[PDB]
Order: C-alpha cells, then structure tokens, then sequence
RNA sequence: CGAUCCUUCCCAGUAAAACGCGGCGUGUUCGAAUUCUGAUCGCUUUUACGCGAGAAAGGGGGACCACCCUCUAAGCCUAAG
RNA sequence: UCCAUGGAUCUCCGAUCGGGAAACCGUAUCCAAGCUCCGUGGCUAGUCUGCGCUCUUUGGACUUUGAAAACUUAGCGAACUGAAACAUCUAAGUAGCUAAAGGAAGGGAAAUCAACCGAGACCCCGUUAGUAGCGGCGAGCGAGAGCGGAUUUGGGAUUUGAAGAAAAAAAAAAAAAAUUUUUUUUAAAAAAUUUUUUUUUUUAAAAAAAAAAAAAAAAAAAAAAAAAAAAAAAAAAUUUUUU
C-alpha cells in the first residue's frame, strides 16, 4: 500500500524541515540551506498537490 | 599584502616574543621562517608558542621570585 | 584525459587489487586526482593547476590573427619545510607560492590540501610523505628541565667535551709515541 | 557566573564537532581534572557529544581516563544501546593501565540484556573468570534478571546451582526474581520447592516478596491463593504496599470484581499514600468491559484530583465508548476537557464518536457547539494523530446540517475532510441537495465538479435537482449547461425536464438555446 | 567472529574584478559576503545564557540600480534512451 | 577414416632475462624451509651425530603488461578554397599529428529556465527556423527556451526518541445570570521457546530432577559439508558406528 504515495515517506523525513523556509534559514547568526533542494521540493509539492 | 607572524624571540624594530605582528611575505618567507625566528599565525603554531612560553617563563619567574 | 583512471591503474597494480574493498574503491577514486595535466613540467611540480594556454594574437589595425602561447609564472624556489627542517627544492607557480603564503608553509599547504587536488602523482607522494611524519611527530613529546637541572646538564655535556678533548689529546700522543 | 560544563555541552550541541570547536573548547578549559570530564558528560545532551568528547580528550593526550569516566560511558552508551561502543571501550582499559572492575560488567550485562541479546549477556558472564575478575553476588543477579526476563529457567536451576556451589551466600533479591521468572515461566512446583529453598536459608520474606507471589497467582487465574496470601501478609506485621493492592485489583479485574478494587481502596488508609498513577492505568478496563458506571465518574474526577496521567493514553477513547454507549452524555464533556487539561491533544476520533453518539440522540446544537471548535482548532489536518474521523462520524451529521439549514459549515467540515483520505459519495450529495435547497446550486455545480475531478462517480438524479434549482431561480442558461454537463457524463433525462427546460428557455427569449436543446433530444429520442 | 560509528577532507586564495585570449573557460595580477561560546533589545527569574521579538548571506533574470521572482557555486554517486 | 569431451607432446621472431643486421647469440636467479639417494669427518662405536651439492617440493625476493579498426574524451592545429582580387571573415576546431580510457565513453538530478502565470536531471530524434542573433552588418555563420517523441529514476549527506515565592490547570465549598462568571482550601503492579541425553515418581499414559546446546548470520567474510538405501576405508567391541 506504499506505492499509491511513495512520497510519504519523504513528506515525513523533510516535513520538520519545510516549516523553515523555501531555499533556507538562519541558524546561530548565519545562513543555511535546506536540506530539501528546491526542484525535490517542488515535485514534493506537486504530489501533495496532486492528490487533495 | 602582508602575513601575519608570532615571534618567537625578540626582534629589534618588530616586537618581543610571543607577540603576533605584520611582516612582508618575502621577509618571513626568505629570513625568518628558516631561522626560526617567527612562526606563522595558525592555532597550532599560536598554541605551541603560547604553552611552551608559558611553561619556561613560568620557570624563569619561579626562579626569579625566590 | 582520464588522468584519474590511468593512475588508479597504477595504484592497483602497486597495491594488489585483492587488498581493496568495493567501498575502499569508491574512496580511492575519489582521492585519486584527474584535472586535466598535459604538460609535462608540470607533472614535475607544484603548480596549483595552472596550466599553459595558447590562444590568438591579434594585430591592431588589421586585427590579423597569429597563434600565440600563455605561459604559467614557474619559479625554481627553495621552500623551508618544519618537518624535515631543511628547504625543498619545487618549481612552482606565484599562484602556488601565494596558497602556500596563506596556509602557512609548504607542510601545511600539503596537510591541508585533499589528495585530489595534488593533481600529481607526485603530489601524492609528498602529502603522504609528510602526512606520516606530522603522525610520527603527533605521538610525541617533549620534557623540560629546572634551572638547577639545567646547569647540571651544562656541566655534564662540559665534562663530556673536556673527556672527548683530552682522550683525542692522549690519542694524538700516543700515535705519535 | 557560569560553570565551564554547561557551555562546553552548549558549545558541542550549537556547533558541528570541527577542529576549530575543539581549539575553542580547549582553549576555554584552563584545567583539566577528571570531575571535568564527569560532569560535562553527564551533562550532555546527546550521547553523541558525550562519546566525541570523551574520545577527544583521551586522543588529544589532555587527559588520561579513570574508572568512574570509562564506567558512566559505558553505562549511558549501553542505556542508548550502542553495545559495540561499550564493549570496545571496556576492551582497551588493560590497555591504559586502568584496571577492570566487576560493577562495569554487569551494566553491560544489563545493556545486553534490555536488547534482548541475552545470549551474550550469558556469553560475558561464563567469560569474566576466563579474563580472571571476581563474580560474587550482582553478576548472578542480573544475569538472572536478564535471562528470566528473556524465560530461561533451567538454565536459571543450573546457574543458581552454580551460585550456590562456589560459596556465595543467596540474598532476596536473588530468589525474588528466579521466583518473577518461575512465576512468569508457568512453573508452580518449580517456583514452590524454590520458595522451600528460600525458607531453608531462613531469610525473611517482605513486602516485595509477597507481591511476586500475588502477581504469579494473579496470572495463575487463581485468586483465593492471592487473598490468603495477604492474609498472611497482614499476619506478618509489614505495611501493605501500593503495589501489592494494584495487583489485588489486577487479579481482581480478570472476570468481574471492581466492587472489591472499591472495597480495599479505603483499606489504604493504614498505608498512607493512596494515589499511584498504575492503579487509575488499570482499573478503567474491566469497568469498561463490565459496563459500570456509577463509581467510575468519581474516579475520574479523583485522578485529576490528584493530578495523575494514565500510562496508556488509548484508555480514554474506550472509557469515551464505553461510557456513550452507557448513555452519560454530559460527562463525556467532562472527559473531553479532562483530556485537554492533562496533556493530550484531542484527536479526531475523540470528537467524532462523541458528534456520532450526540446524533443519535436529539441533541444537535451541543454537537454544532462541538464541531465549530472542532473546525476553529483544525484537528482534521493534524498528521501526529492516529484516530480519524470515522464515516459513522459525519455521514448523519451532514444529512442533518444540509437538510436543517446551514451548508457552508458543512462544506467548510468536509474540505477540511477532503485534504485528509475522504471522498465518500454520500456525505457529497448531502451537500449537492443541502445547496441546491438552500438557493445555491452554483455550489452544488462546483461540488458535481470535484467530483469529476476527484473520480468519484456521479448519479443522475443529482443533476434532476441541480436543473431544476437553476429553473426555479429563473436561469434556464445555467440549466442548459447543467444538462450539457449531464449528457456528456452519460446520462440522459426525462421529458418533462425537457419540457421544463426548453419552455424556461422560450419564455426568456433564448431561441437557439433551446433550438439545441431540441437538437440533443432528437440524437437521445426523448419525447 | 559477534549488533560494527571511530573519519580522503580543516573546506576562500573561492565567487567577483583589471588587462590579454577564448568553445561562460583560461594566462598574469588581485580578491569578498552572514555565525564561529552568535550578537542586539525586552522580560521575569529578582539577580540564568532561559523565554520572546526584530533585522542580518550569496548567484542569476542582455550594461546598471531598486523591487519582485527563482536558484544555493566554490567535486557526491547514478540505470536506460 | 570421422565426431564429442578430456589428456600427452607442443621449435622460433614479434617479446618482456641480457645483447641484436627480426626469426639469432649468451643465460644452473636468489634464498629460507624438509626429504630419498650421493661424499667426507669424528666419537668413549651404536637405530651415534655434523658439514656439504644436485635436483625435487612449498613458499617469498627482483621485475614482465602488451598490443588491436572505428566510436569516446583531451592536447596542438593547417592550407587550398569562398568572399568573383584580398588582409577581418570563410574553409574549420575540419585534415593531420599526439595522449589516455571503456565496452561504450561523456553528461546528469538546477547558484537551470521562465515571467508574476508556471516548468522541473541528463543525452538522442522532430519542430520552432535558415527565424532571433553574429558578421569588411559583405560573403557567410547560425541558437536557446517552449512544444511533440524516445528513455522514463532517482539515491546519499539527512534528521531524533528527546527513556520515567509567582504563573497555569483540575477537584470541594460559596454567590449570581439564562451551562457560564467570581472568591476561598488542596527490586514487581509489561517482558513467551525448542531439541537432545540420563535418572526417578506417578495411572504403555505425563511430568519431576540435573547435563549439553540452539531461538545470532542485524553486518560481512572465512571454513566443513551438498538428499533415501546400500558397497569400501578408519576408529572401537572381519562386524558395528561414523566418514
Ligand atoms: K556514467
Ligand atoms: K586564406
Ligand atoms: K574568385
Ligand atoms: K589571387
Ligand atoms: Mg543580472
Ligand atoms: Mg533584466
Ligand atoms: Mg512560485
Ligand atoms: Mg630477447
Ligand atoms: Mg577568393
Ligand atoms: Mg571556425
Ligand atoms: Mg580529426
Ligand atoms: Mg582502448
Ligand atoms: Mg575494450
Ligand atoms: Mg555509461
Ligand atoms: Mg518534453
């Protein structure tokens, strides 16, 4: 029942991770980047998206 | 341009020892480096010259005490 | 072209590739380095990866075009080195001496630099070189004397040098004698 | 003024473990000593940090370890269970000259053996006499808890054989847990000639003691035995213990007895200190299953009363069932605000029994009140909880709110549905005739379109009511396309519609609308 | 045998810039940007390194600036067509 | 004769042990181990030991990679010719020479495009389009994005449980409004299994004691042994057991 969304897991490991920014996010006074690209992040997004 | 050197024994228009100081890169390169008389500002090179001062001038200040 | 396939075919059949792991292999080709070195000076020393051009040179008025080369700024310089307290004798580039100018000696430039960017296979030699002897001399130490027991050990060498001084004399008198 | 641990722990939990923290941390530390060392790694705050400091500063030649460092990174790496971490750190200290003590094998014994890996638990005990270190009295224990835990009991004879073979004289606690794992293994006689063996030594039995053998009985289905052995307990002159009744009740919920969990509560006043959190954690379920009620609202006021949280957190949604489908609506209320002042966050579950259990019975302007703040708090789209709303949940509440009024918050509750896994057919054509009714069939056309969106199927009487809404409203425009979008889902209409339709059409003066209209009744032959 | 982490990497002589060429790269010079126990401000605690708040980094989008959008360089690996 | 499989023999150059006018010349490598034969030396002279080579076996010491068309990736890089002459330009990064790598190589999951709407790694085929752009703005050179196809793929770094005086909440009392507002007091109650051997008890039935193991291969490597019944070998009391 894992491949009608194989992108759960993915939402899961990076959903902490999205509520920081788009690109990135400051850290201890500097700048770093997410840990998701943001194609990846936008595919992510699209299969969200694409099922309501 | 200029490095940053510690010296490592006194010198007579650039400071004492220990102390870090600004030497043209050919100077140190070609004079100083060889005969050990400055080290470049790392923090290895910092910590070698600040402990080993330390523990000989500790040394000379406990014999010049007593 | 494929410098790094061609070395590590060396490196293989140096080592045994009976002693290597699949992952140790993927390690290996990552260190093993692979920009593109055609001259053959510059596999001899230490450039920084620089790298003769040549290019077009081209008139002022008729604007005619007429093959022309770069050359890289090779000096033949003696570089103090702390672990072997004695100077190397490298060709390299003002670009090379001014990376070594930053990180503080040519030991340090060879610690600090990752195998990959030695560009040379002796590069690699001389990083694993003093790699080993800056490991020989991390598991070291060194101790320190009184004052009191240092002008003992004045004496004692004093007294070493006098005996040395007087059996070369009483040598020399009984060779002649 | 600070301490130097505290900002070494903050240092190593801001910053990645480089070189350059490392020349910050020791150029920080003016002195190294081993209480140092302690307190910086009992306070760290992973274990990560602890074990990259503590090999940092034996590798920096900074420091050489004692005993107690080596022996809390041993405890807190097998606590984590990183048991290859442990065993290397123990197998280098002949090594450094620091030399080995038995209390840091058994912590490793018991890191093993909370793995479930009890085989090299018993592997290290047979090997410490073979490294040449004394084995007296603890090692026995543990391997004992280690191994009865897993359910090794023979193995448990011969080693207590061996126990008491090489002189070494057994203590309570000993016996005490070979009678837990005899007791737990299904062993009566065994656990019986074991308590004869204890009585041999003449060492006395407390309250400890007393309650393995309560809950060795109490899994034994046999409840007499545990009550004449609390009259023996009472006749020993000990002071009852908490756990001793909690298994009482235990025993006394395998078929019926909650009146007897009642009737030794006030027997706690002899003891002193009524109110343990295991005890509220285990009554709940055989009042539940029994379907008593009285006496179980007090206590759960009681348990608040005292400030106490279950260990099991699912024990409120069965005490929610249990309790509506007794009937009580209005302290359901009270067990949904209960849960939200201890510490649970209020699921979906939690709400939609009670909105399905206020439903069935008349009561559905609490269950409004319920289910706006239901909405405000958004719960639905919540992804840490586990209990949805299930379709029991909102399937009558939506018939009730679209064919009794309001459908914008029955539309609002079910796109918040939407997002979550539900596309029910039912629950959307309440809202396609709740629209329709309320004057709005544009809605109901935006809802006929997420389902073809959405690839639920569609019926063919909920474009009747679409059409004709548009009709009575005086747009027979929007009712032409309504049946464009009917024919083109497949299905084809009665005549009177059609009637009803080209006329709305001819009386408003659109001609060629209803010139096609007849146009698509000649190709579906319809009158 | 035994629950397996103990390090190729410290990461800027880099991006950009001037002149010369060129297949956006390269020769000679030269050279940044936010944090290195983050800082600043307010709060109780009443004399914390807690709690909150705000602003802070770069590339590109036909010179350049502002705004907006988009991406995260300065060595990760990778089938098939 | 012939066929299939497995064997014995198996000159030389190219060529790699050294030299060399290719198909020839010279070549017991060197050094540890343990074994029959061989020969010589020494004792108090018997199953006495101690020195050697030659050749045999197992190792380890020097060093011998190695060819190959096209394709690939790199380095260097023309001129004729066209411009109706010719010098920028063109031919053309072509011809050629050279180096390295593989059965493919290379590229590859955005510091990419778009235009305020959005797309979503890389390569190949079609189209946009001989268009935009470059250019003695001459001759000529000549995209990208998008769209249609082919293949359809992303993985890793990378994630984390955070093991159990004052402010707030919940109980009991009190007042008021049509449930709500305010004040007062507060070791264990979870940890799940099987085989084999021996000796007993008990009404062949099933449980009692004390002895050996496996419920590990999570992670990878090393070694022994590859299914029923029978023949031989070794051990033991030809025969049995194992192999
Ligand atoms: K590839
Ligand atoms: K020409
Ligand atoms: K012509
Ligand atoms: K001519
Ligand atoms: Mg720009
Ligand atoms: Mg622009
Ligand atoms: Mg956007
Ligand atoms: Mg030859
Ligand atoms: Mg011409
Ligand atoms: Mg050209
Ligand atoms: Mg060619
Ligand atoms: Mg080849
Ligand atoms: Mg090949
Ligand atoms: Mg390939
Ligand atoms: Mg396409």
């Amino acid at each position: 029942t894992a491949v009608q969304h194989p992108w759960r897991a993915k939402l899961d490991k990076y959903r902490t991770e999205l509520t920081k920014g788009v690109w990135g996010y400051w850290e201890m006074g500097a700048w770093k980047p997410l840990g998701i690209s943001a194609r990846r992040r936008a595919m992510l997004r699209k299969e969200v998206l694409t099922a309501g | 341009r200029k490095l940053e050197v510690i010296l490592t024994t006194g010198i007579e228009k650039l400071g004492k020892g220990g102390e870090t100081v600004k030497v043209a890169p050919g100077y140190f390169r070609n004079h100083l480096m060889p005969k050990l008389l400055a080290v470049p500002n790392i923090d290895k090179y910092a910590h070698l010259i600040r402990e080993q001062r330390k523990m000989r001038n500790y040394e000379e200040k406990e014999e010049v005490k007593v | 072209a494929f410098r790094g396939k061609e070395m590590m075919k060396k490196l293989v059949k140096k080592v045994g590739a009976e002693t290597l792991t699949p992952e140790l292999k993927g390690k290996l080709k990552a260190c093993v380095p692979d920009s593109k070195v055609v001259m053959g000076r510059a596999k001899r020393g230490l450039y920084a990866g620089r790298h003769i051009q040549y290019g077009n040179r081209v008139s002022e008025d008729g604007g005619n075009k007429s093959r022309r080369c770069w050359k890289p700024n090779v000096q033949e310089k003696r570089l103090f080195s702390y672990i072997f307290d004695r100077h190397i004798k490298v060709k390299v580039t003002t670009h090379a001496l001014r990376c070594i100018d930053k990180a503080g000696g040519i030991d340090e430039y060879l610690l600090k630099t990752p195998y990959q960017k030695m560009d040379t296979e002796m590069g690699l030699f001389w990083k694993t070189k003093v790699e080993q002897r800056y490991a020989e001399l991390g598991q070291m130490e060194v101790a320190f004397f009184n004052a009191e027991d240092e002008a003992k050990f004045e004496q004692g060498f004093k007294d070493l040098n006098i005996a040395k001084k007087d059996a070369r004399r009483e040598a020399r008198k009984e060779a002649r004698r | 003024h600070e301490k130097l641990e505290d900002t070494i722990c903050r240092m190593m939990d801001n910053r990645e473990w480089t070189t350059r923290l490392q020349n910050s941390i020791r150029d920080l530390i003016p002195e190294w000593d081993h209480s140092l060392v302690y307190n910086v790694l009992h306070g760290a705050k992973k274990l990560d940090h602890a074990l990259q400091f503590f090999r940092w500063s034996e590798r920096s030649g900074l420091i050489r370890h004692d005993r107690d460092t080596h022996m809390k990174m041993i405890e807190m790496l097998g606590q984590g269970q990183k048991l290859n971490h442990a065993r290397c750190i123990l197998l280098d200290m002949p090594e450094k000259g620091v030399p080995w003590d038995e209390d840091m094998f058994k912590i490793l014994i018991e890191s093993y053996g909370k793995a479930g890996i009890v085989q090299e638990s018993v592997k290290i005990f047979q090997k410490m006499k073979e490294l040449g270190v004394e084995r007296t009295v603890k090692s026995y224990d543990t391997l004992f808890k280690v191994i009865l835990r897993r359910g090794r009991y023979m193995m448990a004879k011969r080693y207590f054989n061996k126990m008491v073979s090489e002189g070494v004289e057994p203590t309570r606690h000993t016996y005490n847990l070979m009678l837990w794992g005899f007791f737990l293994c299904l062993r009566l006689e065994t656990a019986l000639r074991f308590y004869d063996d204890m009585i041999s030594r003449g060492i006395s039995p407390d309250v400890v003691t007393y309650n393995t053998m309560i809950n060795g009985y109490c899994r034994f289905k046999k409840m007499d035995e545990a009550e004449k052995l609390f009259v023996e307990m009472k006749g020993k002159n000990i002071e009852p213990s908490v756990v001793s009744y909690t298994t009482m009740i235990k025993g006394y919920v395998s078929v019926e007895r909650v009146d007897d969990g009642l009737r030794i509560f006030e027997e706690m006043r002899s003891f002193g200190i009524e109110a343990n959190a295991t005890t509220y954690s285990t009554l709940l379920p055989g009042l539940c299953d029994a379907g008593k009620m009285v006496e179980a609202r007090n206590v759960l006021k009681s348990m608040m009363a005292k400030h106490i949280a279950p260990n099991d957190n699912s024990i409120f949604l069965k005490l929610l069932v249990s309790q509506s489908k007794a009937g009580d609506m209005a302290a359901a209320t009270e067990v949904l605000k209960a849960m939200a002042t201890l510490n649970v966050p209020a699921e979906a579950g939690h709400y939609g029994v009670l909105i399905e259990n206020q439903c069935k019975a008349n009561a559905y302007n609490r269950a409004i009140k319920l289910l706006d703040v239901l909405v405000e708090k958004e719960i639905i789209l919540r992804h840490q909880d586990t209990l949805e709303m299930e379709p029991s949940a909102y399937n009558p509440i939506i018939e009730y709110l679209c064919n009794n009024g309001q459908t914008s918050k029955a539309e609002v509750l079910f796109r918040q549905l939407m997002k979550r896994g539900v596309q029910d057919q039912d629950a959307l054509n309440n809202l396609i005739s709740g629209h329709a009714k309320e004057g709005n069939p544009d809605a109901s056309y935006e809802i006929l379109k997420i389902m073809s969106r959405r690839g639920v199927p569609r019926e063919a009487n909920a474009y009747e009511l679409l059409i004709k809404s548009y009709m009575s409203k005086g747009e027979p425009g929007d009712a032409k396309t309504a049946l464009d979008s009917m024919i083109e889902d497949g299905h084809v209409p009665d005549s009177t519609l059609f009637r009803s339709v080209i006329e709305s059409l001819f009386e408003d003066g659109r001609v060629q609308t209803a010139s096609r209209v007849m146009m698509i009744m000649i190709d579906k032959n319809v009158g």
